[PDB]
């Protein structure tokens, strides 16, 4: 047995030949050549590997036309870590840009650094300008001066900004533009006596201990403000200084919030020169039973992922033209094949790039495996993959003689 | 061989700017106050402005001092109204 292993046929259904590595299933007392292992396991029922058979013995029983789902998966091993991290990464070339999927954690070695703070990056898409720091873009107009000169931005430098591909400009959320707040009841009566001026005037207040502070007088209150803000708001010439008033009367003033100053900074723009950085991505990350995942943004000269492994990204065919679909696809450390996404729906994605579809039900399930809880991913992210035909037990019971071919197929070069 | 230091050759300075509201003659070098934020140098053109370095507004002003020593002034507001060359 074992100079020359050798098998037989016995209860089990799946079977392969021995020597010939043709997949067949059995169907009452008949065997049917199956396209591959997932159709396999859902035609019988049984989550099973192949038995291997004596080739002699095979060719005695009757046969029949081949059955299955064409293309479907062909090797199950399910996998589902705690904490799930998925990047969605842009590269510009030194014209057009390139995406690239990243499942796993992200490599921050080298001249690698987290988006953060003062640090923010400028990119072009639909013709606009967007300022991409803290997790958000914020659009920005080349004229405006009095936003761009308090900011330390250059008009040079926003209107010669790169472009960037739609796959990460719908990933961003957007923020509040980056334009001069606007205030309401502005040159009108104020609603609360004692106030030192019309609506829309700054006041400040000097103290002994510490800097000045500044505030906005609003139709029924007084807001503070942060410095920078009031410098883009001592531009309109508008007054050459604010009202200056005594620190008891305005803490007897009334006080309001209204406004919504999230997206200015507190110092001006540390801009990431591009030409050495030419990559950026976008992070996702979440652990299992947080109520919320964190969102950062990472930027470098390379993707985020180690010199050694560099040379196994996998590149797809791409028939689809759109910006629906990505170029590469990197599969790190600690990365998960089965997943769910937010009523919610059940993927499976092959180690070649390509995702299939699950059916909720015990069927389904008990069928192919896939007990276990499945992990969380993004849909922003997900979607960037081909996908398959659905792995229903309702669709695999199917007969052919031929398959029809397929359109637009794509070079193997040697 | 890489490019060679020298001044840089505004071209046909001193005559008259084609756009209205031009602070001064062309080749003249302009500058925002420092009330409003970091400074920003920049040079006017016949059809507009251009945006200067630190370290070449300098060379600048000291090559075509003829006396002079400091740059023009100008507002904000007036300046966003000037196009951009």
């Amino acid at each position: 047995s074992f100079i020359s292993p050798s098998g037989q046929l016995n209860e089990s259904p799946i079977i392969a030949d021995r020597d010939s590595g043709a997949l067949y299933v059995r169907v009452g007392d008949r065997l049917y050549p199956a396209l591959n292992l997932a159709s396999a396991r859902l035609i019988t029922g049984r989550p099973d590997n192949p038995h291997l058979v004596r080739s002699s013995q095979i060719a005695t029983m009757p046969r029949g036309p081949l059955v299955g789902i064409p293309g479907a998966p062909s090797s199950f091993s399910p996998k589902s870590p705690p904490a799930s991290s998925w990047l969605v990464c842009d590269t510009v070339a030194t014209q057009g840009v390139t995406v690239t999927v990243i499942d796993g954690t992200p490599d921050l070695t080298g001249h690698r650094q987290i988006l953060s703070g003062s640090d923010a990056v400028v990119l072009r898409y639909g013709g606009d300008a967007w300022v991409i720091r803290e997790g958000r873009r914020s659009r920005i107009e080349p004229t405006n001066r009095a936003v761009l000169l308090p900011l330390g931005l250059t008009p040079e430098q926003v209107s010669q900004a790169r472009p960037m591909s739609r796959a990460l400009f719908d990933a961003l959320p957007v923020g509040p533009e980056l334009l001069v707040p606007e205030v309401p009841n502005a040159g009108g009566p104020a609603t609360f006596p004692g106030a030192p001026g019309p609506i829309g005037t700054v006041i400040v207040t000097p103290q002994i201990s510490g800097p000045q502070q500044y505030s906005l007088v609003l139709g029924d209150g007084v807001q503070t403000l942060p410095p920078l803000v009031a410098q883009i708001l001592q531009n309109a010439a508008g007054n050459t200084k604010p009202l200056t008033v005594e620190p008891s009367t305005l803490a007897k003033m009334p006080v309001v919030n209204r406004l919504d100053l999230s997206a200015y900074p507190d110092n001006p723009l540390e801009v990431v020169d591009i030409r050495e950085h030419p990559s950026t991505c976008w992070w996702w990350e979440r652990t299992a039973g947080e109520n919320r995942a964190r969102v950062r943004v990472v930027s470098g000269p390379t993707i985020p992922v180690a010199a050694t492994e560099m040379n196994k990204v996998v590149s797809l065919v791409k028939a689809d033209t759109s910006g629906r679909q990505a170029d590469q696809v990197y599969f790190g450390p600690d990365h998960a094949n089965f997943v769910a996404v937010t009523s919610e729906s059940l993927w499976w994605v092959t180690d070649a790039g390509a995702r299939f579809g699950v059916e909720d039900s015990k069927e389904a399930r008990d069928a192919l495996g896939l007990t276990l809880t499945p992990s969380l991913a993004p849909w922003v992210a997900l979607r960037l993959l081909p996908q398959g035909p659905t792995l229903s037990r309702a669709d695999a019971l199917v007969e052919h003689d031929t398959l029809p071919m397929d359109m637009t197929p794509a070079e193997l070069v040697v | 061989v890489g490019p060679e230091l020298l001044v840089p050759e505004v071209p046909n300075a001193g005559g008259p700017a084609t756009f209205p509201g031009a602070p001064g003659p062309i080749g003249t070098v302009i500058v925002t106050p420092q009330i409003s934020g970091p400074q920003q140098y920049s040079l006017v053109l016949g059809d507009g402005v251009q945006t200067l370095p630190p370290l070449v507004a300098q060379i600048l002003q000291n090559a075509g001092s003829a006396g002079n020593t400091k740059p023009l002034t100008v507002e904000p507001s007036t300046l966003a109204k000037m196009p951009v060359v």
